[PDB]
């Protein structure tokens, strides 16, 4: 137990006060002297990963680069980092990570009108309110996790076309499975009418 | 008060703020203007929709500000169109190219201070934040983007600037290969929705033969690789070759009629300009960033390309993570909301007294 260890531990390193234990979830610094070791727990998430990372090099520049720095995937320990410890063990311990998924208000969700007409074509914002929506054109509606894709009773056929595209591109630049729910003027459905 | 931070890419910026786990803004990375017949410029969406009223131009080329009216632009757009944020209200983490000249990085930094004044900022090297985000400070960084592809060797935390490579082929030439052996099948992608699809089937049916010429023949003898993508009116295109000779264009670059090495031997060339004494650690450490890495197949085709290369006794070893797509945004989020960065931002006051040169210090 004789190296210094920092747990990470929601964006701050956190030195120990009785090393060992280390948990599968969380990433810990340990100063070893001339070794620095960077442990990476399997279920560890980016923000304490990153944090390892950076804290190591800080540590290493600190000291003019003097100190070989060793990644250690947490479970798979060679023998000799376990030794270091006076018991070394492996825990099921996650401490909750820093980042958070995007969420939107509903005064944050943004209307493109999709406008289609012979070699006349443009996408183009507009203000999110019931009275933009002109039933001879396309709107989508942007709520982050969800795209609705309103079709206007007297839009065209290849503003509907465009419309879809669209929101297939930003379901395919967001991560995870955005749903896309294409509405009809007239037979809008109450989860649609929420958004405004 | 909250940071922000800006991924600016060849192809497409990603946006958002420091603690959220991705980019909340995504668009394309074009600025169109209404040349010779009050606003005066268009970004993103709308301007690539208007391509045919618009002189559309990208302001970044593989990797590096090129275009400074235009990309003051695109920043002004992600501030206030965007993320509808006051910038002299939050400090900004902006990210730079691998070789990122001295004298950019000090326009970059004069234009946020001088134009949007905002209250600090910092300049993060953009491979540097993916090799932190897997929990590296050692490695070599394949970053595949839509304009450029680098090798990055990197060690305990550094950029080795005399071994990154530099391949100018990436996700825009894979878009327009697709484009090019699908038009030879009889379609025709014009309009701006035909253009997406062609993106979109890039984007969900390609992947990276681990055996080009062994999937060919699979692809010549059976029906067995074909896939489907449907359109919104129901139509259907079916491919089965082009979901692997698109990106194999990334091993052979002479599909595109390019002289130049595929992504497997810029790798190893970049680990054989490192000092012999950490190729090791760099053979064990390959980091894939960036969209187009994105392919099913590219983790185990370039585990078995560089296996065919690298000296005996060597562990080879290809990171793919599943968030590497916006790698590079991640590590900036994270980067911008640490407290043992702080010191090492660039406050105003600081620039008023040194000038843009304080950005290296
Ligand atoms: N799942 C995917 N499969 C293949 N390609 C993808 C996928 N997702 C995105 N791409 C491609 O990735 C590219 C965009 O990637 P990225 O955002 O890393 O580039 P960039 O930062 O704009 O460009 P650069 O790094 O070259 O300056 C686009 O060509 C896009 O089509
Ligand atoms: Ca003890
Ligand atoms: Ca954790
Ligand atoms: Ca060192
Ligand atoms: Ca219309
Ligand atoms: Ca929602
Ligand atoms: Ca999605
Ligand atoms: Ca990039």
């Amino acid at each position: 137990t004789e190296p210094t260890v920092f747990h990470i531990q929601k964006g701050r390193l956190v030195r120990m006060s009785d090393p060992g234990a280390f948990g599968r979830g969380d990433c810990y610094l340990v100063d070893a002297g001339p070794k620095i070791y960077l442990w990476i727990g399997p279920k560890s998430t980016a923000d304490e990963k990153f944090l390892t990372a950076a804290s190591a090099v800080f540590k290493d520049t600190e000291r003019k680069g003097h100190a070989d720095i060793d990644r250690i995937e947490g479970g798979k320990e060679p023998e000799e980092f376990k030794v270091l410890f006076d018991d070394f063990q492996l825990t099921d311990e996650d401490t909750e990570g820093i980042l958070r998924r995007v969420q939107l208000e509903k005064r944050e969700y943004k209307l493109w009108r999709v406008h289609h007409e012979g070699d006349d074509t443009f996408f183009a914002e507009v203000p999110l309110s019931r009275s933009s929506l002109r039933s001879d054109d396309v709107y989508l509606v942007d709520t982050w996790d969800d795209i609705f894709v309103w079709r206007g009773k007297d839009a065209s056929a290849r503003e509907k076309f465009d419309g879809t595209m669209l929101a297939r591109r930003y379901d395919a630049e967001r991560v995870g499975v955005q749903e896309i729910e294409l509405i009809e003027d007239g037979s809008e459905p109450e989860e649609f009418w929420r958004s405004f | 008060t909250t940071a922000l931070v800006c991924d600016n890419g060849s192809g497409l910026v990603k946006a958002g703020f420091a603690g959220d786990d991705a980019p909340r803004a995504v668009f394309p990375s074009i600025v169109g203007r209404p040349r010779h017949q009050q606003k005066d410029s268009y970004v993103g969406d709308e301007a690539q929709s208007k391509r045919g009223i618009l002189t559309l131009k990208y302001p970044i080329e593989h990797g590096i500000i090129t275009n400074w009216d235009d990309m003051e632009k695109i920043w002004h757009h992600t501030f206030y169109n965007e993320l509808r944020v006051a910038p002299e209200e939050h400090p900004t983490l902006l990210t730079e190219a691998p070789l990122n000249p001295k004298a950019n990085r000090e326009k970059m930094t004069q234009i946020m201070f001088e134009t949007f004044n905002v209250p600090a900022m910092y300049v993060a090297i953009q491979a540097v934040l993916s090799l932190y985000a897997s929990g590296r400070t050692t490695g070599i960084v394949l970053d595949s983007g839509d304009g450029v592809t680098h090798n990055v060797p990197i060690y305990e935390g550094y950029a080795l600037p005399h071994a990154i490579m530099r391949l100018d082929l990436a996700g825009r030439d894979l878009t327009d290969y697709l484009m090019k052996i699908l038009t030879e099948r009889g379609y025709s992608f014009v309009t701006t929705a035909e253009r997406e699809i062609v993106r979109d089937i890039k984007e969900k049916l390609c992947y990276v033969a681990l055996d080009f010429e062994n999937e060919m023949a699979t692809a010549a003898s059976s029906s067995s690789l074909e896939k489907s993508y449907e359109l919104p009116d129901g139509q259907v295109i079916t491919i089965g070759n082009e979901r692997f000779r698109c990106p194999e264009t990334l091993f052979q670059p002479s599909f595109i009629g390019m002289e130049s090495a595929g992504i497997h031997e810029t790798t190893y060339n970049s680990i054989m300009k490192c000092d012999i004494d950490i190729r090791k650690d760099l053979y064990a450490n390959n980091v894939m960033s960036g969209g187009t890495t994105m392919y099913p197949g590219i983790a185990d085709r370039m585990q078995k390309e560089i296996t065919a290369l690298a000296p005996s006794t060597m562990k080879i070893k290809i990171i793919a993570p599943p968030e590497r797509k916006y790698s590079v945004w991640i590590g900036g989020s994270i980067l911008a909301s640490l407290s043992t960065f702080q010191q090492m931002w660039i406050t105003k006051q600081e620039y008023d007294e040194a000038g843009p040169s304080i950005v290296h210090r």
